[PDB]
């Protein structure tokens, strides 16, 4: 019953785009629960190797900055650049996150907009831009 | 020769020293798998095999300044060798390393055992808990003062690849330091996502931590999970969980005081029944056994499954008791396989026998029986009337009648080995009480 | 009669480079008997007596013999180390 749901996540429903209507998220958000040591971490390592744009992150290892877009700088021009995160580089694949219950409160609030409108709106340092994810 | 130097290798770069009007080196010619099979080294390995009892000799040669703890030193010998890394063709890499954790009161020479295994292993890095945070344990993203490029400096879990990682004070660690530990004990990788560097570094190390109780000494009135400030998720990944309790005893303290005074006097170990093995020759025997990959036998597969059922049944009945340990997780089943495969490498055998499975299961029962006392009583040699009563229970199971005419039970007693005179006295005794 | 400051520095360097004390059979039985009695006393529960106390008594006995320029550890050097350890663990002058 668990493998039957992950198989549909790789395929997923179509994206019926509308011109005068809102965008509906067609992805399948699956959450695994139960006791650990039950081949839970092995599933996240197999979907990443199949998806060409899949990533693998942890709970405490990535806060609300590593998943969004960290404001990095170029080592050639010394300018404020915008680098993509774990949720932006996976434009079209499945994101595998380990230890979902060990995340901070500032990181769980950002995923509320990604699982609804599939958009990440960041308004920091006077830069209010909406990133698609 | 370009595109052939990997960061983290130990090679002999041969070139010329030419200055630059800065001094550079023009490259001209460029681990356990780098040691060649020299005829002189192979002769020293065969000298220890023909001597007999190689498993008990190397188990007592480690830590010559620590007396006692024979079962604790046996697990440290398999940590230097380890199991096999069976790579499945589908894409699964089974971890062959062993996860051993030492616990108990801080007085069983915990700091000496961690430093003894570090000098023996060629790629061992010793570290603490509070002194090494999340930056020193994983990888530090520093800036290059020349090319101005963000490199990845190796810390404790990176420089100790294919070795043994010694971690001291596992209970005094922070919450941000256990992030990379959960990934090494599962996938042997380190997920780094800092300074725009989203790369994964391999970490095939052997974590050997040493936890300490929160209240200093151990409390038998409290649960083992509440006495140690460690969650149940970390105990499931560890294969062996020792517990060296400092029990005051007049016999153990007398033998320990004599061993300490002998070391601080002659600067050597007391004379036993065998010669101590030098650390220069011990590294040749471990590296030679790592090349041999033993295969599990088919007759020993039935004993592993039957042992997991008896181990899971005993842990389920002790869930409401005072010594409530961890649940029978599937990770504990794979730990016995890795311990049995590592025991076959020391005997230079390509097949796992039944003796390797019983020896691996004994180390797990010892670490689990450290809380119980040494008071074991067993008696089962009463009158032979109880053995005859078992034959009567077989007739009642198929039928269930308490008649006086018994003509079929007499034929079963004769086939066993008992006489007919003692059988008549047992039937009359049970017939008086109507059984 | 107190010794001067520069004369006390010369006694430390000369004793730590020419006198090597050794544990005799008489000093071993005193340290072993004193170590077992400290771990069995109920009043020594304020400080955890581990394996370091066994090595501390041997280091204090060897350092006390270097003051008298003696190559052997007698029973007098073992009584000073036993009384110094009891004052630091219990805190009472016995």
């Amino acid at each position: 019953d668990v493998k039957k749901g992950i198989l549909l996540q790789l395929f997923g429903g179509t994206n019926k785009t509308f011109t005068k209507g809102g965008r509906y998220r067609g992805d399948i958000n699956i959450l695994l629960c139960g006791d650990p040591s039950t081949s839970k971490s092995q599933i996240l390592q197999y979907v990443h190797k199949i998806t060409p744009r899949g990533v693998y992150t942890s709970g405490k290892g990535s806060s609300a900055v590593g998943l969004t877009a960290y404001i990095t700088r170029d080592v050639d021009t010394k300018q404020l650049v915008l680098e993509s995160g774990a949720l932006v580089l996976s434009d079209g694949g499945v994101c595998c996150i380990d230890e979902f219950d060990k995340m901070s409160d500032s990181t769980r609030s950002v995923l509320h907009e990604v699982m609804e409108q599939q958009t990440i709106s960041i308004a920091k340092a006077g830069i209010i831009t909406t990133l698609n994810a | 020769l370009v595109r052939s130097l990997s960061p983290g290798d130990i090679v002999d770069v041969t070139g010329i020293f030419l200055p630059a009007p800065e001094t550079y080196l023009e490259a001209q010619f460029v681990k356990f798998a780098s040691f060649s099979l020299t005829s002189d080294v192979e002769e020293r390995v065969m000298e220890l095999i023909t001597s007999g009892d190689v498993y008990n000799r190397l188990a007592k040669s480690i830590a010559p300044e620590i007396y006692g703890n024979l079962d604790v030193k046996k697990a440290l010998l398999l940590l230097l060798v380890g199991g096999v890394d069976k790579r499945v063709g589908d894409g699964m890499k089974i971890r062959g390393d062993i996860n051993v954790c030492l616990m108990g009161d801080p007085g069983v020479a915990k700091s000496q055992l961690l430093k003894a295994i570090c000098k023996i292993s060629p790629r061992g890095v010793y570290t603490t808990g509070k002194g090494s945070s999340g930056v020193g344990l994983t990888a530090a993203v520093m800036k290059d003062p020349v090319t101005d490029e963000m490199i990845l400096e190796g810390g404790a879990l990176v420089l100790a690849d294919n070795g043994i990682c010694c971690i001291d004070e596992f209970d005094k660690m922070d919450e941000s330091d256990r992030t990379a530990i959960h990934e090494v004990m599962e996938q042997q990788t380190i997920s780094i996502s800092k300074a725009g560097i989203n790369t994964t570094l391999n970490a095939r190390t052997s974590i050997l931590a040493a936890a300490n109780p929160l209240y200093g000494r151990y409390n038998p009135r409290l649960s083992p999970l509440d006495n140690i400030n460690l969650p149940a998720a970390l105990l499931s990944r560890f294969d062996i969980l020792f517990l060296m309790l400092d029990i005051p005893s007049r016999d153990d303290d007398e033998k320990l005081a004599e061993h300490v005074t002998y070391v601080h006097m002659h600067n050597k170990q007391p004379d036993l029944d065998f010669t101590p093995v030098e650390p220069s020759k011990m590294r040749e025997y471990i590296a030679y056994a790592k090349t041999k990959r033993p295969v599990m036998s088919e007759a020993v597969n039935d004993y592993v499954v039957q042992a997991y059922i008896r181990l899971r049944q005993d842990s389920k009945r002790e869930m409401d008791s005072k010594f409530s340990f961890g649940q029978a997780t599937p990770r504990t089943l794979l730990g016995i396989i890795r311990l049995s495969q590592a025991l076959a490498k020391l005997r230079l055998a390509d097949m796992v026998d039944i003796d390797d499975v019983e020896e691996a299961l004994r180390l797990v029962r010892v670490s689990k029986e450290s809380l119980y006392q040494e008071t074991n009583k067993s008696k089962e040699d009463e009158s032979p009337t109880t053995k005859i009563f078992t034959i009567i229970k077989k007739m009642l199971q198929e039928t269930g009648k308490n008649t006086l005419s018994y003509e079929n039970i007499v034929k079963t007693v004769r086939l066993r080995g008992f006489t007919m005179l003692q059988l008549s006295n047992c039937i009359q005794e049970y017939s008086y009480l109507n059984v | 009669k107190l010794v001067t400051i520069p004369f006390l520095r010369k006694y430390v360097q000369y004793a730590k480079e020419r006198v090597i004390p050794q544990l005799t059979q008489e000093a071993i039985n005193v340290i072993v008997k004193n170590y077992t009695d400290l771990r069995n006393d109920d009043n020594t529960k304020k400080s955890p007596i581990t394996a370091r106390t066994l090595e501390t008594l041997i280091r204090l006995a060897t350092a006390h013999a270097k003051v008298r320029l003696s190559k052997t550890v007698n029973k007098v050097d073992a009584k000073v180390a036993a009384n110094l350890l009891r004052f630091a663990l219990l805190g009472e002058d016995i």
